[PDB]
RNA sequence: CUGAAAAUGGAUGGCGCUGGAGCGUCGGGCCCAUACCCGGCCGUCGCCGGCGCUGGGCUAGGCCGCGACGAGUAGGAGGGCCGCCGCGGUGGGCGCGGAAGCCCCGGGCGAGGGCCCGGGUGGAGCCGCCGCGGGUGCAGAUCUUGG
RNA sequence: GCCGCGCCGCCGAGGCGGGAGGGCCCGCGGGAGCCGCCAGGGGUCCGCGGCGAUGUCGGUGUCCCACCCGACCCGUCUUGAAACACGGACCAAGGAGUCUAACGCGCGCGCGAGUCGGAGGGACGCGAAACCCUGUGGCGCAAUGAAGGUGAGGGCCGGGGCGCCCCGGCUGAGGUGGGAUCCCGCCGCGCCGGCGG
RNA sequence: CGCCCGGGGCCGAGGGUCCGCGGCCUCCUCCCC
RNA sequence: CCGGCCGGACCGGGCCACUCGGCGGGACGC
């Protein structure tokens, strides 16, 4: 008779990738050894981000990628992105980015390599940066999906700013009673 | 690309025999008949296969040539060893240890060659 | 350090005997210092416990029946022992009680893991920065409440004691009225000998 | 992320007699595409679902009867029973699913969603992976094909075999290429199906043999037609259901010289897009080197590792220090001195 | 695939995942959106505000082809021409300016959300925002109206 | 009537009226309530003023001890068990007490 | 043929877990079904009722699935499925399937005798 | 002790107990809960767990170590090398030298769902593994049909 | 009550310095050394006896029976069922969470400011499949107002205006607090821990 | 465990050093042979 | 130590029914 609650004994976290992809599981078998042997906290974060879902691995636009690369003290560092790097058509200059990502769109790849940049993978990053030295671990916007706009208190509460689920968007669609 | 080929043949193979909570492989170049990464006889560039001779006496040490990878007709080099039990094991031991050819399968091939000679 | 404790443990007792004989010689009284250490044993189970009582028993790490933890006695602690008197049976342990609990029943909490005390390397690794290198340093810190009693006592796992060999008197009443709950000042040692 | 862009080997073209014809073809980049058994199994599951015919129970099943419940009070089970008469059918349940001769629960509707649509990019992805898997000797043997004596794993033959017109010519070609052992394995697998398939035109079953992939059909279809297990796929129209039977990749394919040349134009290298497709290219790689041991054996990583903790520590018995002497003096070095001074003092006090 | 359905794990469980006290009846709260004002008002007012009532003017015969006005910002304005068109003219900034027909690309109005590359350009559209015209005149370009 | 006897911090100040952020536990969510009450219904919490005086003394003691090199204590400690001490009888014996008989 | 090691196999329970009220009715098979009744004695594990098979009755993982002879059973159907037991014959015994004819059982037995593989049913049909 | 009366024959539980087996005050000893202590086994959970540095080993979806923990209706979730029907694969599978089914005071295995083997009966089909599709598992419904 | 001195009492609460000797002690002087012993990181014997094919040996859990102990009939509604509550004589087979549309979230896959041919067209037993083309259109990329309609660039630097916002240049989303990770210095050991950014 | 000695019951799970001593590394004497 | 062969966000020269783009040149590849 021990007074201990069991409602949270089982921690809900990903200990392995839910994806059955062959190359992703090999990259995890590569970073399970790195995070276990090397004491670097970079391998510990990259290993956990390899487990995460696609919604937890958002795309990183090139514009936001360049913005965090053009910051001070990040001239010759490697942009590490555990996810996809999408091309941003709003920008027109690429400052020779050195990136390491799981997926890069055909538009972003044709602009990083054309500007003299270097594209790496996580098996090449383990060789160049085993501890993750001179690496800028960047993450895409996670709370930027449309799914997060409907999350909040409720649409029918004061000071809500929450988006309701509507079939159509117009004049006769949820605007009369409770909106004025 | 052995690890790449492993993830495909890991659980889907015509040689995998899953029954009675055990998994055995029926590939020819497997020493333990075990469906594991190390003992899998088709995945690595260096494989060791100890088969019984065509007749009733002797063993056949099958090595995988280095250049014989995508040409199966000229990929394996068979070595017929029909000697006494102590000398046959000394030959298999020297084929593996002295050539640095799958030293992890050194004693696994000696135990298989010892069973074939019985 | 151990031979110094061996001599210090005797001097502390002989000091009070001298001071007591001093007062009785003059016809006065020598009131000894109130005990700073207390060993609290939980005697009642986990069925039907008040929320306030059930919270104090967790702060004393007494989450099951027949377990003991040392308590540094102050006003903030005695009032906690007052809110759970029917569920605890505490007192003032002596040196033999402290040593037997840490030697036989002594366990360590390394990473929230009940690790048995087999070598001094486990104590010096997690209590070396506070001047505790061996088991004698741990006993000297628990018995004589030191500056690092909080870390030394919290490093000891709650002593999972056995049932009292010889039985209790009455678990539902106070020790004064013939029961077992409450505060038995020096009689807690008798209870430890039968439970340890 | 990245592509292969590596040095690809030079595949040899073999003649009818099973020997090198001198001509060689560079290995197309499609054989270096990522091998995704999850993509192939996904596309195979949905594409093998588009050839099936709809089945449904008749709408009038169990309802073409005027059965009215007797209500309560008749010591019956309140089920709609058939109207009275001089028939044994009178007084029997007729509508419920539990009743004999009634209507099944949720009768199968003909408008069930039989067909699944897959994205064109995924359908092409699965083919690039099934072709890349047909170039590895381990995957073809693990599939079960008898290629232990074929000249080269990508078996490219001259275009003269596209003009065959007799089966004996095709049978002789398989004997020269040492691929006849796989045809004999199909004969050894010719058996009878187990189940109600025998009553539904599915009595005999066998396995799949080599897949002869050609470019032009000057009679090659009629030649390899009667040989069991042989699948004739035109290179311009490649079927994943035929290249990866049962969702498993690694089918032994017998390519032709003209079919091997066009294969690089159908999908294109990572440098130049496909000429025979509008805006398509090979899928990229998220791992350029799949050799896990070679990466971890590199000194660049070994310099960063710690010392391998090859020492296994187990649970200790925790002997009582109060009862065990050597355990007590291991925790308290002065315990032996105090024990000795206590015994000698006791003998002195006596 | 019915092998993965929840009904396969409820075989043997009496209530089949719907409780013993309150059974799974047919419609214990109505059908559809019933009771939106009577017994589902709390759910409606909380999650679907403005649902009940009338607002605004009615338009009997609405032809959406009349109000068809697709818009494009300035940060994606150069996407209507090839990359060489912008690069060849970025070398000679004082020479001729490229003409970007927005109406041909399927955009009748040009907005001004994004910045514009530092080079002149002749933009042809039906409608122009005020800020869209300022950022073109400031960069050296001009706005041309098309009917 | 729920805020009577409650305590909070002031966030807004108007003419003869202030705004207070008061904690209000409803069921399981303590809520920070922004209420507006006039100055006749509020008083300064002497508990807060007593703490601000302890900080002024703590910052003075640790500064005065640094100039002298000594180390003074600042953490409050609960009532410790009374130390040992002698009790003089004063020559006179302790007064003998006994229970008194029962009267009606 | 002796196995590699014949340890003392400890089985926590030898009797079969019978279904509740499997004797009072022929329709109720002895196969275990967990009682889900609201007033069931066995479900509420009253004293003296039929026991419920739960984890904890699980046998030791070192001696699990071991036959009383020390080996572990393995079903075979032909010579190839028998030759995979050539290695580790001190830990696994062969068992010829039921649907194989007596003509082929003689070959599997005479081949297993050469490979020192034990057969649980050596003389089955003959 | 009187006060003190209810209906079938009956209730310190019964027998019975009066130097107590009655009431009060206590002492020593003793009895056993799925509680507590120690030990074994099983599982779950937690370890910034360990191991790609190979006699054994590393089906890494593997192996190994350590500590704690274990009630459950309604309900939720995961695992199943539990079972059924059919399909694509696959085992150079199985079978008139006897398949499926059925019977068994036959031998077993698994915690369980279940499964394997032997005998008997039977007379022509049947099964394992990787995936795939369900009209897929019964003791109840005054269930339906038949006996 | 404090403070100072003195006297006296204090197993030895005691600490320092020295002196006559007597004698009890030391993890002081004994360890990169060889040999053994063992209250020392969970058990071994380098101990032993009886019994042996026609009546014995082990198993026979699951065939019967015997005894002690436990033990009321399941399912169901219910606050409460062994109920004098309801259904169930018995066995066999059948028998109940389905499918289509649409919505939401989570997950997996592809491509990605795009994305999808889901009409149709064209290559050409299984093939009613597969292959190829077609982006009309849908959903996204812009919102807001009833509507007319209108419609999303921040910052730094210099000059000027001194009210409260003009000009030039360099750039492309600001500022405060928190922030995995990365970077640097110094220190303690080209690795590992301290606190400084 | 305060010092020493003894008895009864229960079981050995796992399976590739630490902590105490003693002899010799120094020469002899006595007992025992 | 050699020598071939093969792949390219690789370099400089020649040549193609080449193709390619809201530019004869540019790019692409043979
Ligand atoms: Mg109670
Ligand atoms: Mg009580
Ligand atoms: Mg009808
Ligand atoms: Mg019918
Ligand atoms: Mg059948
Ligand atoms: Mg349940
Ligand atoms: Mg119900
Ligand atoms: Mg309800
Ligand atoms: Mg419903
Ligand atoms: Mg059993
Ligand atoms: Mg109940
Ligand atoms: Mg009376
Ligand atoms: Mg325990
Ligand atoms: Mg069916
Ligand atoms: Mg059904
Ligand atoms: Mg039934
Ligand atoms: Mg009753
Ligand atoms: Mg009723
Ligand atoms: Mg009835
Ligand atoms: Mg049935
Ligand atoms: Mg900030």
């Amino acid at each position: 008779g021990i007074d201990i609650r069991h409602n949270k004994d089982r921690k809900v976290r990903r200990k392995e990738p839910k994806s059955q992809d062959i190359y992703l599981r090999l990259l995890v078998k590569l970073y399970r050894f790195l995070a276990r042997r090397t004491n670097s906290s970079f391998n510990r974060v990259v290993l956990k981000r390899l487990f995460m879902s696609r919604t937890n691995r958002p795309p990183l636009s090139m514009s936001r990628l360049i913005r965090k690369m053009k910051l001070q003290g990040r001239e010759n560092k490697t942009a590490v992105v555990v996810g996809c790097i999408t091309d941003d058509v709003r920008i027109h200059d690429i400052p020779k980015l050195k990136v390491c990502a799981l997926k890069i769109t055909s538009g972003a790849r044709s602009r990083i390599l054309k500007a003299g940049g270097q594209i790496m993978t996580f098996d090449q990053l383990a060789l160049a940066a085993p501890k993750g030295q001179n690496t800028v671990l960047l993450s895409g916007p996670r709370k930027a999906r449309e799914v997060y706009r409907h999350f909040g208190k409720a649409p029918g509460t004061p000071h809500s700013r929450t988006k309701p689920y509507v079939l159509s968007k117009g004049r006769k669609f949820e605007r009369a009673r409770g909106r004025r | 690309s052995a690890h790449l080929q492993w993830m495909v043949i890991r659980n889907c193979s015509s040689f995998i025999v899953k029954r009675n909570h055990q998994v055995f492989s029926t590939e020819p170049n497997n020493l333990k008949a075990r469906n594991s990464f190390r003992y899998n006889g088709l995945i690595h560039k260096k494989t060791v296969g100890v088969q019984p001779a065509a007749d009733g006496k002797g063993v056949i040490v099958v090595l995988k040539k280095r250049a014989g990878q995508r040409k199966p007709a000229t990929s394996y080099e068979k070595i017929s060893i029909n000697k006494n039990s102590r000398s046959t094991l000394s030959s298999v031991r020297h084929i593996i240890r002295k050539n640095n050819y799958r030293k992890d399968l050194r004693m696994a091939a000696l135990r298989r060659a010892s069973a074939i000679l019985k | 350090r151990a031979e110094s404790y061996y001599k210090e443990y005797r001097q502390i007792y002989r000091k009070e005997v001298r001071l007591a004989r001093i007062a009785r010689k003059a016809g006065n009284f020598y009131v000894p210092a109130e005990p700073k250490l207390a060993f609290v044993i939980r005697i009642r189970g986990i069925n039907g416990v008040s929320p306030k009582v059930r919270k104090v028993l967790q702060l004393l790490r007494l989450r099951q029946i027949f377990n003991g933890t040392f308590v540094k006695l102050n006003k903030a602690s005695i009032n906690m022992l007052r809110l759970a008197e029917p569920y605890i049976a505490w007192g003032y342990p002596n040196l033999k009680s402290v040593r037997q609990l840490i030697y036989k029943r002594g366990y360590l909490k390394i990473k929230n893991q009940r690790i048995p005390m087999t070598d001094n390397s486990l104590i010096e690794k997690y209590l070396g920065k506070k001047g505790l290198m061996c088991v004698e340093d741990l006993i000297h810190e628990i018995y004589t409440v030191g500056k690092n009693f909080k870390a030394a006592n919290n490093f000891l796992w709650p002593f999972k004691l056995s049932s009292p060999r010889g039985g209790m008197n009455k678990k539902t009443t106070h020790f004064v009225e013939g029961g077992d709950a409450g505060n038995r000042e020096d009689q807690i040692n008798r209870m430890i000998r039968r439970m340890n | 992320a990245v592509s292969m862009a590596c040095a690809r080997p030079l595949i040899s073209v073999y003649s009818e007699k099973g020997e090198t014809s001198g001509k060689n073809v560079t290995m197309p980049a499609v054989f270096k595409a990522p091998i995704r058994p999850d993509i192939v199994n996904f596309v195979h599951t949905n594409l093998r679902k588009n050839n099936r015919q709809p089945y449904a129970v008749s709408k009038l099943a169990g309802h073409q009867t005027s059965a009215e419940s007797w209500g309560t009070g008749r010591a019956v089970a309140r089920i709609p029973r058939v109207r009275g008469g001089g028939t044994h059918r009178s007084g029997q349940g007729a509508f419920g699913n539990m009743c004999r001769g009634g209507r099944m629960f949720a009768p199968t509707k003909t408008w069930r969603r039989w067909h699944r649509r897959v994205n064109t990019t995924q359908k092409r992805y699965a083919v690039c992976s099934a072709l890349a898997a047909s170039a590895l000797p381990a995957l073809i043997m693990s599939k079960g094909h008898r290629i232990e004596e074929i000249p080269e794993v990508p078996l490219v033959v001259e275009d003269k075999v596209e003009s065959y017109k007799k089966t004996k010519e095709a049978v002789l070609l398989l004997k020269k290429l040492k691929a006849w052992n796989d045809i004999k394995k199909v004969y050894a697998s010719q058996r009878m199906r187990a189940g109600k398939g025998k009553m539904r035109n599915r009595r005999r079953i066998q396995r799949r043999g080599p897949c002869v992939i050609y470019n032009e059909n000057n009679g090659i279809i009629k030649a390899f037609r009667n040989i069991p297990g042989i699948t004739l796929l035109n290179v311009s129209k490649l079927n994943l259901l035929r290249l990866a039977p049962g969702g498993h990749v690694g089918r032994f394919c017998i390519w032709t010289e003209s079919a091997f040349r066009k294969l690089d134009d159908l999908y294109g290298t990572w440098r130049k897009s496909a000429k025979l497709k509008a805006d398509y290219n090979l899928p990229m790689h998220k791992m350029t080197n799949t050799d896990l041991t070679r990466i971890l054996k590199s000194q660049e990583i070994q310099r960063a590792l710690r010392a391998p903790n090859k020492k296994v520590k187990r649970r200790e018995l925790k002997k009582n220090p109060l009862k065990n002497l050597r355990i007590m003096m291991r925790l308290n070095p002065y315990a032996k001195t105090a024990r000795r001074h206590a015994i000698l003092q006791q003998l002195e006090n006596i | 695939p019915s092998k993965l359905r929840k009904t396969r794990k409820l075989r043997g469980h009496v209530s089949h995942g719907h409780g013993r006290i309150g059974k799974h009846r047919k419609h214990p709260g109505g059908r559809g959106n019933a009771g939106g004002m009577h017994h589902h008002r709390i759910n409606f007012d909380k999650y679907h505000p403005g649902y009940f009532g009338k607002v605004g003017m009615r338009h009997y015969h609405l032809k959406k082809n009349q109000s068809f006005c697709p818009t494009i910002n300035l940060d994606k304005l150069w996407t209507l021409v090839s990359e060489q068109t912008r690069l060849n003219h970025a070398k000679n900034l004082e020479g001729p300016a490229p003409i970007i027909d927005a109406v041909h690309a399927g955009y009748y109005k040009v907005l001004g959300k994004g910045k514009l590359p530092k080079q002149p350009v002749i933009v042809k559209a039906k409608f122009f925002s005020r800020k869209a015209e300022e950022k073109i005149k400031s960069v050296g370009g001009a706005c041309v109206l098309v009917a | 009537k729920c805020y009577h006897g409650k305590t909070g911090r002031v966030y807004n100040v108007t003419q003869h009226a202030v705004g207070i952020i008061v904690n209000k536990q409803l069921r399981g969510q303590i809520l920070a309530k922004r209420i507006n009450v006039r100055v006749e219904h509020i008083r300064h919490s002497k508990s807060r003023d007593s703490f601000l005086q302890r900080v002024k003394e703590n910052e003075r003691k640790k500064k005065e001890a640094k100039e002298k090199g000594i180390w003074v204590e600042l953490k409050r400690q609960p009532a410790q068990p009374r130390e040992a001490h002698f009790v003089r009888t004063g020559g006179v014996e302790p007064q003998l007490l006994e229970p008194i008989p029962y009267e009606f | 043929l002796r196995p590699l090691t014949k340890p003392k196999i400890v089985k926590k329970r030898t009797k079969k877990f019978i279904r509740h009220q499997s004797d009072r009715y022929v329709k109720i098979s002895r196969n275990w079904r967990k009682p889900r009744g609201i007033d069931n004695r066995a479900r509420r594990r009253f004293k003296g009722q039929i026991l419920m098979p739960n984890i904890g009755y699980g046998s030791n993982k070192k001696t699990k699935h071991m036959l009383p002879t020390g080996f572990k059973k393995f079903l075979v159907h032909n010579i190839k499925e028998l030759e995979v037991l050539m290695m580790s014959n001190k830990s696994f015994c062969a068992e010829i399937a039921h649907n194989v004819s007596s003509k082929n059982r003689k070959t599997i037995v005479e081949r297993a005798a050469q490979l020192a593989i034990k057969v649980t049913n050596p003389n089955a049909r003959l």
